[PDB]
């Protein structure tokens, strides 16, 4: 990992390293010769440990009513906290035509794809860090 | 028969009573009105004075723990509540010295100060509550802070911090018995005892420095309970531990000797706090000081108590207490959202402060109110409606937090009726902003093509009623001109004639067909240009 | 630092003509005090204008467009029911200053009524209906005047010709706040700074163009109030509205250094108090240290 | 200087109803000489009248004050069979002082057959509305679709009650949060109303049983900070009761508390307006202040009494 860090790819991960432990304490409960000449020269070549650092400082730089989309966010909702955002929107401006109503439109547009794109970084996040 | 309307300020609702408006010759004979309100609670100037320094500590309560909590745990917690005792006694003593301000002829006092006296000793039982011979030492303290009369005069004062001669033996003694080892005070006392039983009003008093210890109870009989166990703690033995026994002498000594306040601190002994808010309650003040000690309680509750947390239960309650308390003055009203700190109390008392409205204070309320919120929008709007009802300044607020469709019907019906009127929104840089931007090419044009083509556009977005006028303004903007390339504008200008006849439908004439034949030449004059 | 606090939202105080006053908006009795106290009187009506016009005589306009002039006679401790007025702006004036001969005052509708001394009869008057709140006014070179309304609109005006417009204009590029801070120097009757609400510290020079010539935000909410020193241009300190009071040490520093932290200020008098946006309870007593 | 003190309301026949506007510095009051006096709470504390004109052609039951965004709009009712819209009108020159202040109509309501009990206006939210109950016992709602135009009241809405005595009471709750329902109390069976999703027509949610005696008085409370809604009934007993929605029925009650301490016709039923405390008044010529319990028991505060 480099640039990203997927959710599926997170606990894929995850899987295989769950898969080696096993395999290693299994490795130690009896003893094996071609397999400890594996192992022992396996540890001799941290490398992938240093490697995934980056990718877990580039997460880190990605993670790097305003109120209540950020509450609707920490509760999760883009079916139900997204079109309630929505509908929330088009009740504030109920009140108000505004000035331009194609210029409203778009800012619309604007706000709400940005407002998902935005919730979907924020919840690889969980599986970068569960990885 | 009653009939009972709540008023829109709680300090102000009224009951009338309704009657026949004649029966048996006798016309109607209840026209009283009755100005039901909030009464007694509040009052005074100088209880102004009492109330405004209350408020100042609770914000100050509210200030510093919340803080402290922000720096996290520490011991200077167990400290930071010491100190916040203090400030309340200190203001206690405030409270005190401020009825030495009543003056003759004849004065009230004594129940303020007696009064302040309860807060008083809520304070030392906290500090109690804040080891047997430090709770001896707090004892003592609080004695220090409460012939044979003289006497006990010179006894009282150390308490706090051939017969004279046996008197000063006897003194001597007792100094003999405080510094020791309690086991040495022990056998002190008994040799003193025995002196005094050898020896068998100069007597009296040897007999008093012998001590050891028996007259006290008799001074406390003559008498009081409390003063006897301060006594006990600074003479005897410094170690507080058992209530019983020194209970039942305040309550037989005080027997033998207010009878209510005798009862609240028998039960302030018992520890309460559950029966010493029922005292509170029946004594019913104060109100608010008390829901700030229960605050102050609840955010004590340290030491791992079920009941304690049905106490924060309690706290909680207490708030919305104060918060019912609250009524009117706008400072306290903010005090109370920020001992809440939800929103509920907050447009409540919002709207409640609506009712109240002084207006420009009014509308910085609301400014402060919206720079603490950082619902809210709603009351932001209702506050617009309300200074625009209160006049073009709130009108331009109100388009700013958006009306303002009503604004531009009136700025362009004023920019029609007068030619030489100025609009302080033009000038500045939907259809009333298009109309606006209409008018600012007319005025352009007035200056003497940019301003004369906005106006038009202005026109193809949206159209008024004088319209004609408009119109007419164009064709002489055109003639100026010259009409080069309106060629759209002979087509837009039948359209605009197709719409005339419609409204005419719907619903000078010379003077209007006169206004088309113009129209006419400046479309001549177009197709004379494409000709070119 | 000495903080009487003497249970009332004070709405004004200023410094003797040590020595001083004090005025509160917020009761039933409408609240002011001199001085430790010298005369504590109550009347109807609030405090708009004010200028203690002598030791004795002292002037105050109230909120109906009311104006109440009395004489604080300190020895008899009576104060002379000097002038009344019913309807001057009925709002109240929204700032007050001095002119030589008569108060350079203005208010929200803008109605500019000249009292004048012994003109009970108000005979000036430039009645333009100032749309948004005029609360700027001062006297530049009386009877230079400039409204500024609640676009912070600081159109330069006169009064000594005759005629209902403005002379000049001065004005940001956008109009973002409403009137609260001007800043005509005691270094020169020309020479002014616009106090804003973003902590905004705009300077505006007359005679060396227009421009902004300052833009510099440093406080928190809308333009509250200074304290010049009044022989001392250079040094002054800046608050903003809720009343935090920044050091804004230009005789040289601004920095977390009032006797803050609390709610708003009451009126800008010092030789001392400044005032800020809800005009609110505090005091002080040491002001050279 | 303040006092309270009684004051002489200035009309000749009996005084059916007194209402606070919003701000709770303002009074109307109408009464059977068919005048509607409005009083201004100086703020050198006295009431004052400030006008009083001849509203109706019949003696005037009821009155009623719109929310202050509108405008300064009183509705008023009449055994004449119509309700009235007024608007307070000022006038002053873009100059000091030339304003003047009279009452005037905005609009008629004929379209009751009969004497009107009650008017009152709907909550804020929900824009100038208000509804009406009259002896034809059909309860009428009325909207201006236009805030602009004060004048065009539509007839929103018309539904059928019993025959006698009436009262109305909408939930003040603020919507987006509730839904709109009303109460009407007649006489005896009593039945509320609930506004449906977009049949746009009032449904019969439920009844408040147990009433004893003619109903002459009912009041929603103001559900500040609660889930559940009260509403306070003055029969010649008191009652309260809670009303609960849970969620194709959606409604329940409970009975909170009856109060019979009056012994005697209960008059006036009122809240306060966060709706913390109630009032009852009764012929015993007590007025009773309530309070509720941790318990959400009611226990009464205090009596004022008068003779």
């Amino acid at each position: 990992s480099v640039e990203e860090s997927e959710i599926s790819a997170m606990n894929q991960m995850s899987w295989l390293m769950k898969t080696a432990t096993i395999e290693l304490r299994i490795t130690s409960l009896n003893r094996q010769r071609s397999h400890t000449q594996r192992l022992l020269h396996l540890l001799l070549d941290r490398k992938i440990l240093r490697i995934l650092d980056s990718i877990q400082f580039s997460n880190e730089i990605p993670e790097p009513v305003i109120a209540n989309c950020e509450h609707k966010n920490r509760r999760g909702n883009v079916k139900l906290l997204h079109r309630v955002l929505v509908a929330e929107v088009n009740a504030l401006q109920g009140m108000a035509a505004i000035g331009q109503r194609p210029l409203l439109m778009e800012e619309i547009n604007t706000i709400l794809q940005y407002v998902v794109e935005r919730n979907k970084l924020l919840q690889c996040l969980h599986a970068k860090r569960h990885a | 028969h009653i009939g009972f309307s709540w008023g829109p300020g709680d300090l102000l609702l009224y009951e009338t009573l309704y009657q026949k408006q004649g029966n048996s010759e006798t016309a109607a004979r209840c026209p009283f009105m009755y100005l039901v309100r909030s009464d007694e609670d509040i009052y005074s100037p100088v209880l102004r004075k009492l109330f405004n320094e209350s408020h100042s500590i609770f914000v100050g309560l509210q200030k510093s723990a919340e803080e402290a909590s922000g720096k996290s745990r520490k011991a200077q917690l167990v400290q930071v509540s010491r100190n916040y005792r203090s400030v309340l006694r200190a203001c206690m003593e405030e409270m005190h010295t401020l009825s030495e301000s009543t003056r003759e002829t004849a004065q009230k006092y004594i129940s303020q100060i007696s009064i302040l006296s309860a807060m008083e000793l809520s304070w030392n039982l906290c500090e109690i509550l804040f080891p047997a011979g430090p709770l001896l030492i707090l004892l003592l303290e609080w004695v220090r802070l409460h012939h044979e009369k003289f006497w006990d005069g010179v006894t009282g004062y150390v308490l706090q911090g051939v017969l004279d001669d046996l008197l000063k033996k006897m003194p001597m003694l007792h100094t003999g018995g405080t510094q020791t080892f309690e086991l040495k005070w022990q056998h002190w006392r008994e040799e003193c005892e025995r002196h005094l039983q050898n020896g068998t009003h100069m007597e009296a008093v040897c007999r008093v420095l012998l001590g050891d210890e028996e007259v006290l109870l008799e001074k406390r009989d003559l008498m009081t309970w409390y003063h006897f166990l301060v006594s006990r703690l600074l003479f005897k033995h410094p170690t507080v531990k058992p209530t019983e026994l020194h209970f039942y002498a305040q309550s037989s000594l005080d027997m033998f000797l207010p009878e209510p306040l005798d009862n609240i601190l028998l039960a302030a002994f018992e520890f309460d706090i559950h029966q010493v808010i029922k005292e509170f309650s029946i004594v019913s003040s104060n109100w608010w000081f008390v829901a700030h000690l229960t605050d102050l309680l609840d955010h004590c509750q340290l030491f791992q108590a079920h009941n304690l947390y049905f106490g924060a239960n309690m706290r909680e309650f207490l708030l919305l207490d104060y918060a019912s308390g609250l009524f009117s003055h706008h400072s306290l009203w903010q005090l109370g959202v920020d001992y809440f700190d939800p929103n509920l109390g907050r447009e409540y008392l919002k709207l409640h402060m609506e009712r109240i409205p002084s207006t420009e204070k009014k509308a910085l309320k609301a400014l402060r109110i919206c720079e603490q919120r950082q619902q809210v929008r709603s009351i932001c709007k209702t506050m617009a409606m309300q200074s625009l009802c209160n006049a073009l300044s709130w009108s331009i607020r109100a388009k700013d937090a958006a009306l303002i469709s009503d604004r531009f019907l009136k700025e362009y019906c004023e920019r029609g009726n007068f030619t030489d009127l100025d609009l302080i929104d033009n000038l500045g840089s939907l259809s009333d902003r298009l109309t606006f931007l209409g008018k600012y090419r007319e005025f352009h044009r007035m200056y003497s093509f940019s301003e004369a083509a906005s106006l038009l556009l202005s026109l193809m977005t949206a159209r008024i009623a004088p319209c004609s006028f408009w119109l007419t303004l164009l064709l002489d903007a055109l003639p100026l001109l010259e009409q080069k390339q309106v060629i759209f504008s002979a087509e837009q200008t039948y359209e605009l004639m197709r719409c005339l006849e419609d409204r005419m439908a719907a619903k000078i004439q010379k003077q209007d067909s006169s206004i088309d034949n113009t129209k006419v030449e400046m479309l001549r004059l177009a197709l004379a240009r494409n000709l070119a | 630092f000495a903080a009487k606090f003497v249970s009332h939202k004070i709405s004004r105080t200023r410094w003797r003509p040590d020595v001083f006053a004090t005025g509160s908006w917020d009761n039933e009795e409408n609240k002011v005090c001199v001085w430790k106290q010298l005369c504590d009187i109550k009347h109807p009506g609030d405090v708009m204008d004010m200028q203690f016009l002598d030791k004795e005589r002292i002037v105050t306009g109230s909120s109906t467009g009311t104006v109440t002039i009395f004489r604080h006679h300190e020895n008899n401790q009576t104060l002379s029911v000097n002038q009344r007025w019913e309807q001057a702006h009925r709002a109240p004036c929204t700032a007050i200053v001095c002119s030589s001969p008569e108060i350079v005052s203005v208010g929200e509708d803008g109605r500019i009524n000249c009292f004048r001394a012994e003109s009970r009869d108000v005979l000036r008057t430039i009645d333009d209906a100032d749309s948004s709140t005029m609360h700027g006014v001062t006297f530049l070179r009386t009877t230079e005047i400039l409204t500024v309304n609640s676009v912070g609109q600081l159109k330069l005006w006169d009064l000594r010709k005759q005629g209902n417009d403005p002379t000049q204009i001065f004005s940001v590029t956008g109009e973002r706040v409403p009137l609260h801070c001007v800043d005509r120097h005691p270094n020169q009757q020309h020479v002014v700074a616009t106090g804003g609400q973003d902590g905004m510290l705009c300077i505006w020079d007359v005679r060396h163009g227009k421009m902004p010539m300052s833009l510099l935000n440093a406080h928190e909410a809308e333009m509250w109030e200074v304290h010049f020193h009044p022989s001392n241009p250079d040094h002054l300190f800046t608050c903003s509205e809720d009343g935090s009071l920044w050091h804004w040490d230009a005789s040289a520093e601004i920095t977390n250094l009032l006797p803050s932290s609390t709610l708003s200020v009451n009126s800008l008098d010092v030789l001392l108090v400044c005032g800020t946006d809800a005009e609110a309870i505090y005091v002080t007593r040491r002001l050279f240290s | 200087m303040f006092v309270a003190r009684s004051i002489a309301a200035d009309h000749k026949d009996l005084i059916h109803d007194v209402s606070f506007d919003f701000h709770g510095r303002r009074m109307a009051t109408c009464s059977s000489d068919q005048s509607v006096k409005v009083w201004d709470k100086s703020e050198n504390g006295n009431w004052h009248c400030t006008a009083s004109w001849k509203t109706h052609s019949g003696s005037v039951w009821r009155v009623t004050w719109a929310h202050p965004e509108f405008g300064q709009v009183l509705a008023s009712c009449s055994f004449d069979r119509t309700a009235a819209v007024w608007e307070e009108i000022v006038g002053e020159s873009n100059d000091k002082l030339r304003g003047q202040s009279h009452w005037v109509k905005r609009t008629t309501l004929v379209d009751s057959r009969t004497s009107v009990t009650d008017v009152k206006f709907a909550p804020k939210h929900m824009g100038l509305m208000l509804a009406t109950c009259s002896a034809d016992g059909v309860v009428r709602i009325y909207e201006a679709p236009d805030v602009m135009n004060l004048s065009q009241w539509s007839l929103q809405h018309e539904i059928s009650c019993k025959l006698s005595c009436s009262c109305i009471s909408w939930n003040p709750s603020s919507s987006r949060a509730h839904s709109p329902m009303i109460a009407v109390g007649s006489d005896g069976k009593v039945q509320i109303y609930e506004y449906n999703e977009n049949t746009r027509k009032y449904a019969k949610a439920e009844t408040l049983m147990s009433v004893s005696d003619p109903v002459h008085d009912i009041a929603f409370a103001p559900n500040l900070g609660r889930s559940f809604h009260i509403l306070a009934v003055a029969t010649k007993d008191v009652r309260i009761f809670t009303m609960k929605p849970l969620r194709v029925t959606k409604f329940e009650i409970h009975t909170v508390a009856q109060f019979d301490n009056h012994n005697s016709q209960v008059w006036r039923v009122s809240w306060n307006i966060t709706g913390t405390v109630l009032a009852s008044s009764g012929d015993d010529g007590t007025v009773r202040l309530w309070k509720a319990n941790y318990m959400d028991n009611w226990k009464c505060i205090g009596v004022l009494k008068g003779d």
